[PDB]
């Protein structure tokens, strides 16, 4: 059997794309063989993803595995509520409810205020970015007016690459005019390297001053700047190197070479290729649960066109996103199940501080505790 | 590197099985699966089955009721065990890893080693001298001729000279009669030095391994 | 034949019967002058990006040289984008967005910067800032940062998060101290709903300032806000007592007493006047495109919306800078553009409220941060 | 099944020319095509994946295109390394079908066949049967008839043709036959020739024994 | 120095080689315009004693 499914991958993750191969690869089971239709593209054009949407609507793709940018989701999600085409996306959870979306990052959220109030935090600044979305500054926003807190929060995504540096330290300046030695960094891999690297430069990283990354990545970004500096940093990890199929997954991932599989000759791995890792698991348990049943998903050529009046969704797409919203599996992110909505539960998130060792896991937050 | 070196037994009895292996070395039979296809004489390759990472296996709707794909991951071998293997079987088998770059490729493909299943015993070669019936050289160099026959199995390797003066040597291939190899070849020789130095063909048997030299 | 008699202008509006449509037809109505605009409205609901993609595909397939309509939160980044990569000017009374390109044409003047002026002319240093998710947010950023910047006490509550209880427990918590300070970021039909609300725990007057972060603060109503002790500020951008709004409304009237029109203007709200000055600026850019003999013209028939490689627009940049470099006195005041499609050159008249007392604190402007009197 | 056929069974094209293979498939294969390279000895390797991109180490001359059930790979400057087979497969459903190809060989000059017959041996003699060996060399192309006439008598029963393949440095396909018949009719024979019937040289040449 | 310039404490040093007389201002002015393949180490504004 062939199961045509597409892939939206934007301009620059290589490594994300590397793993998907891996996974591909591996996972390649007897009942069906997916044919992955992929297509680089700028994820946070919503121009360029209409036109790849269309364009692999056109072939009659049963799935799209991509990812978008907060530019882009409402396209996303609303060309998929309404083709009925399911979209499994590694990126960030949509706000709200959306059919034929199955997410795949858990909600952090919970996790940071649980840490938040772990800490007993009371005053503390919040620098945030509008990359994936505003849900997580109102929820701290709310948080805070209910719990009398004292939130500065500040959006550190104009900063213009030209004079980053200005920028950075006038605001470092004006955070120590009001006295701030607590700072939680909600941004990306690239940005929180940024913003530790100014932090280095002004000499804020000695004893006195706590940081919390808030990001599923912690151990991504370089730590080993900040290791020696002598004040003490938290973050979240999704993904532990301490369990058994990590390791055996990471034994068969440094060897790999550089020139073939862009991004695999490294020790630790980012959370968005292991939960791309993830979703072709998801993807061809799935595919393999639709084919054990013997539901006849086969579709013939007649996707027609993507814009076409009435928008007329095919009779075997709720059956489709009933499969994948039903999988659960054991995967490198940890235990995967998905609830109604297709959001990510009973998940389990390591909060991880970094020593003058290196980082050592303090405990575990989960939903149900 | 990965590299599957597909071993095999060559030659085996007429409607008896034929068990070929491959190690794959530098990719974990764990982790990417391989695929083995058989490729005839001067015709394209299809595909007989393929023993998926998984463990589990797929095999052609032709070569069903024939092929049997079997892994061991810890030797990191896969072993093909086609029964009743008949003289049209007889077709060299290769094996070869899939992988996935924007499309499911055979990336890294195995040599292959040839097997010619016949019952035909082993003979020693007979080696005759082809003489041109001419006195004057028509050619610069002596064009001897060299017949084979009751050879067995299939072909009779010649080499003029016993290998040392191959010059010209137009060695054609065997064509099997009577489950003999019926090889015939014209080696350039040196024709000033004929007869003092001639090349003395000497014809092989691909299965008795007997080398016998005839002027 | 550089500029045809008639110009296909397309729409696409919410609503098939509003206050907006009708202005829009009336002004459509009013002007005589070549090239004579024909629309195209459709109706659209504007909170489907696949029903917006398909109504402006459907509509650029048709040779259309510009689109006239509204969008929301959902849908901007989609039209934004849309419009940037065919080269298509998109004139839109809605609210305004922090990013995006010059091809789109904002009508609504911001209100972040009047905002802070009348903060820091009111010199407010702890209070509570309710904001609509749908879209207060581009402004709630700028407000948290100046607050940052301002050593503020801003307490940010949203409209749809919090609950009837909620509402209680954020009015008894402000009610904890003595001064009480609020400043909402909610359009007009949001606001008069939240009234009904806001009237429950404001009876008592006992030192309430709302700042109303509204261009209408002449359409909400007044009597809720009476009869207690609160005093509210709002900005105003239409001024229906000068001499053109007097003389564009009294034309109006005039036609809607001969010829009515779909559904009456009861209440006049202030997207009716930007949208009958966008009108008037697609007007003028075509009459200042014809008159300089620039050959507009749609050759190729029939023009794909989606197609690989996107062929921008031939002429599209000049009727860009021609819509970009209208600049006269309509209804909203002195409507001009800078280079970003924004509204600039524009004044804002701070109106308070208290004791039923209309009173004109001032006006705004970008080179004065604000101008009492 | 889908069957990838490709359009032509065999080509020839000297160095410094370029040539494109085509193939044609039964099915849509929805672009997942690869075609592949066939050395010799054995050797085969990836030459483009996808059906639009080379891999990874080939040799940027060879290039592919076509969309849908056509799809032709051209190779830019010919070489002696580019004479080989390519085949090329189609990865879009099991069982992954493989297509013949064909396989471009270096065009020579148009030369005629020499006709050659060697006579048979005493032991061929007693043994119970003889065999003239026909060795036709220098034949370009090894498109070629053979017409085996012991005594005259044309029998083309017992004529077992097999060609040699083409040498490189040689530039031409030398082409190997027997022809048969009874020891007691051979050596009774007139005359055992063998007319080898080329394209360059449609003459006839036939290389005759006294018997 | 660009990196402890901004860490806060003070440091202090030597300089044999000021840049702000006329001669050395005169030879940086034809020192920094040089090519780093013909003059390597030349394309720099300072320069080592
Ligand atoms: C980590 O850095 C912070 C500096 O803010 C400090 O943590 C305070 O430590 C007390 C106990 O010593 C905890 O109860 C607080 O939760 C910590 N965080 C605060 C007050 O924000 C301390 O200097 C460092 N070490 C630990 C163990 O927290
Ligand atoms: C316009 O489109 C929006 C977006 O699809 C519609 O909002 C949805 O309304 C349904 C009604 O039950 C809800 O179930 C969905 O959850 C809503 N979408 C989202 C993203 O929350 C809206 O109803 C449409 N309006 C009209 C008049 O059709
Ligand atoms: C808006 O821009 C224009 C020109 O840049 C200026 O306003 C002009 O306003 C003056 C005063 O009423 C009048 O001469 C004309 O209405 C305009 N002048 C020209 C030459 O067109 C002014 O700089 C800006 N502000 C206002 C309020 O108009
Ligand atoms: C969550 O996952 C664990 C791991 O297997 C399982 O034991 C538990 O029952 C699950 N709980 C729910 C509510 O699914
Ligand atoms: C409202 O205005 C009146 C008179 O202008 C003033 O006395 C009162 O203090 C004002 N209310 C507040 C809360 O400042
Ligand atoms: C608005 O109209 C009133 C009524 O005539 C007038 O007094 C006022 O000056 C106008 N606003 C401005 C800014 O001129």
């Amino acid at each position: 059997n062939s199961i045509q499914i597409g892939g939206l991958f934007p301009r620059g993750a290589d490594q994300e794309y590397s793993a998907f191969r891996v996974g591909m690869v591996q996972f390649s089971t007897s009942e069906f063989r997916l044919t992955p239709h992929i297509d680089n593209l700028e994820v946070a054009n919503s121009f360029a993803v209409t036109n790849a949407f269309c364009s692999q609507f056109s072939r009659g793709v049963y799935a799209i595995f991509g990812f978008y940018d907060k530019k882009s989701v409402n396209t996303i999600t609303s060309f998929c509520g309404t083709l009925h085409v399911s979209f499994i996306t590694p990126s960030f959870p949509t706000d709200g409810t959306h059919p034929f979306v199955i997410q795949m990052r858990p909600d952090l959220k919970g996790a940071l205020l649980s840490l938040i109030e772990y800490y007993q935090w009371d005053k503390f600044a919040y620098l945030y970015d509008s990359d994936r979305g505003l849900s997580t500054l109102q929820a701290v926003l709310d948080s805070a007016a209910e719990k009398k807190w004292q939130v500065t929060a500040i959006n550190v995504g104009n900063i213009n690459n030209d004079k980053k540096d200005e920028t950075y330290r006038s605001l470092f300046q004006d955070l120590e005019l009001k006295k701030e030695r607590r700072v939680i960094l909600d941004c990306e891999r690239d940005k929180v390297n940024d913003i530790v690297d100014q932090v280095i430069t002004i000499g804020k990283h000695v004893k006195g001053y706590h940081y919390i990354i808030a990001n599923l990545g912690f151990t991504d970004g370089d730590l080993l700047k900040i290791q020696f500096g002598g004040a003490n940093v938290s973050g979240f990890q999704i993904v532990d190197y301490d369990d058994s199929l990590v390791s055996k997954f990471i034994e068969r991932w440094s060897t790999l070479e550089e020139k073939e599989y862009p991004g695999a000759h490294t020790a630790t791995i980012k959370y968005t290729s292991a939960l791309t890792y993830d979703a072709v698991q998801v993807m061809t348990e799935a595919f393999r649960n639709l084919r054990k049943q013997r539901i006849e998903i086969s579709r013939r050529g007649n996707a027609g066109d993507c814009l076409a009046n009435p928008a007329v969704p095919w009779g075997q797409g709720v059956e489709i996103e009933r499969a994948l919203k039903q999988v659960q599996v054991e995967g490198l992110s940890g235990n995967i199940k998905f609830d109604q909505n297709g959001k990510r539960i009973n998940y389990t998130i390591n909060i991880m501080e970094l020593k003058t060792n290196g980082p050592r896991k303090i405990g575990y937050w989960s939903e149900v505790d | 590197q990965a590299q599957l070196k597909e071993s095999g037994p060559g030659l085996v009895a007429p409607s008896q099985s034929l068990s070929i292996t491959c190690t794959v070395s530098g990719f974990s039979l764990t982790n990417y699966g391989v695929h083995w296809v058989r490729q005839p004489p001067g015709k394209g390759l299809e595909w007989l089955g393929v023993i998926w990472a998984g463990g589990s296996t797929n095999y052609n709707s032709a070569l069903m009721s024939r092929v049997s794909i079997s892994k061991d991951n810890s030797k990191s071998q896969v072993f093909l065990k086609m029964n009743s293997l008949q003289t049209d079987d007889t077709v060299m088998y290769y094996c070869a890893r899939e992988d996935y770059d924007y499309d499911w490729h055979f990336d890294v493909w195995g040599a292959g080693t040839t097997v010619t299943v016949s019952s035909a015993k082993t003979t020693p070669p007979s080696v005759y001298p082809l003489a041109p019936g001419s006195a004057a050289q028509t050619n610069s160099m002596v064009t001897l001729g060299c017949l084979v026959k009751g050879y067995f199995p299939e072909p009779v390797t010649v080499t003029w000279n016993s290998g040392s003066l191959s010059s010209g040597v137009h060695t054609f291939p065997a064509v099997l009669q009577s489950d003999l190899y019926t090889l015939s070849s014209s080696v350039t020789v040196p024709s000033s030095t004929w007869p003092s130095e001639t090349v003395t063909c000497n014809v092989a048997h691909p299965a008795s391994s007997t080398k016998v030299d005839k002027k | 034949a550089n500029f045809p008699n008639n110009i296909q202008i397309g729409g696409l509006f919410p609503n098939q019967q509003s206050q907006e449509h009708a202005a829009f037809r009336f002004a459509l109505s009013q002007l005589t002058e070549p090239p004579k605009l024909l629309p195209q409205i459709d109706i659209v609901n504007i909170s489907d990006s696949f029903e917006m993609t398909y109504r402006f595909c459907s509509q650029f397939s048709k040779g259309v040289y510009a689109i006239f309509g509204f969008y929301e939160r959902r849908t901007v980044n989609m039209l934004t984008s849309f419009c940037g990569a065919l080269h298509v000017c998109f004139i839109t009374p809605s609210f305004p967005v922090d990013t995006s390109n010059q091809f789109v044409l904002q009508l609504r003047p911001e209100l972040q910067e009047a905002l802070i002026s009348i903060i820091d002319h009111y010199k407010w240093q702890t209070f509570v800032y309710i904001y609509d998710a749908d879209r207060g947010l581009s402004v709630l950023q700028r407000v948290l940062d100046t607050a940052a910047e301002k050593n503020w006490q801003v307490t940010a509550v949203n409209i749809l998060t919090t609950t009837e209880e909620g509402y209680r427990m954020l009015f008894q918590d402000l009610e904890k101290k003595k001064e009480r300070l609020v400043v909402v970021d909610c359009e007009s039909e949001r606001l008069n709903a939240i009234l009904g609300q806001i009237v429950k725990l404001e009876k008592n007057g006992i030192g309430y300032h709302y700042i109303l972060a509204n261009l209408g603060f002449m359409d909400i109503d007044l009597n809720k806000f009476k009869e207690s002790g609160a005093n509210v500020t709002g900005f105003q951008l239409v001024n229906y007592t000068d001499t053109i709004p007097a003389r564009i409304m009294q034309q109006w009237r005039t036609s809607d007493a001969r010829d009515h029109t779909r559904v009456d203007w009861k209440r006049p709200k202030y997207t009716s006047a930007l949208t009958y000055d966008g009108v008037k600026v697609m007007a003028e850019a075509f009459q200042s495109l014809r008159r300089q003999r620039i050959d507009i013209s749609r050759r190729g028939n029939a023009g794909d919306c989606l197609a690989n490689p996107a062929v921008p627009w031939g002429q599209g940049i000049d009727i860009q800078r021609a819509l970009q470099q209208v600049r006269f006195e309509g209804l909203t005041g002195n409507v001009q553009f800078n280079e970003k499609g924004r509204r600039t050159n524009y004044t804002l008249h701070v109106i308070e409220m208290k004791h039923d007392g209309i009173r004109k604190i001032g006006y705004w402007n970008e080179d004065d941060k604000f101008v009492p009197a | 099944e889908i069957q990838m056929t490709q359009t032509t069974s065999s080509l020839s094209a000297s160095l410094g020319d370029r040539v494109t293979i085509s193939c044609r498939a039964s099915q849509d294969i929805s672009n997942y095509l690869s075609w592949y390279q066939q050395k010799p000895d054995g050797t085969v390797k990836l030459l483009i994946y996808y059906t639009s991109r080379l891999h990874s180490g080939v040799p940027s001359r060879f290039s592919g295109s076509g969309s849908g059930i056509d799809y032709s790979l051209t190779i830019n400057n010919l070489e002696q390394e580019d004479f080989a087979t390519y085949f090329c497969q189609q990865g879009n459903t099991l069982p992954l079908t493989f297509g013949a190809g064909t396989k471009l060989e270096l065009k020579r000059a148009d030369a005629a066949p020499t006709v050659s017959i060697f006579p048979p041996s005493s032991e061929q003699l007693t043994s119970g049967g003889a065999s003239v060996v026909c060795f036709l060399n220098n034949f370009y192309p090894k498109d070629i008839n053979v017409k085996w006439k012991i005594d005259g008598s044309e029998r083309q029963n017992g004529v077992l043709n097999s060609w040699t393949d083409q040498d490189s440095k040689d530039s031409t396909y030398s082409m190997s036959s027997t022809l048969t018949l009874t020891k007691d009719e051979y050596e009774r024979h007139n005359s055992y020739t063998c007319e080898a019937t080329h394209k360059t040289s449609t003459s006839p040449i036939v290389k005759s024994f006294n018997r």
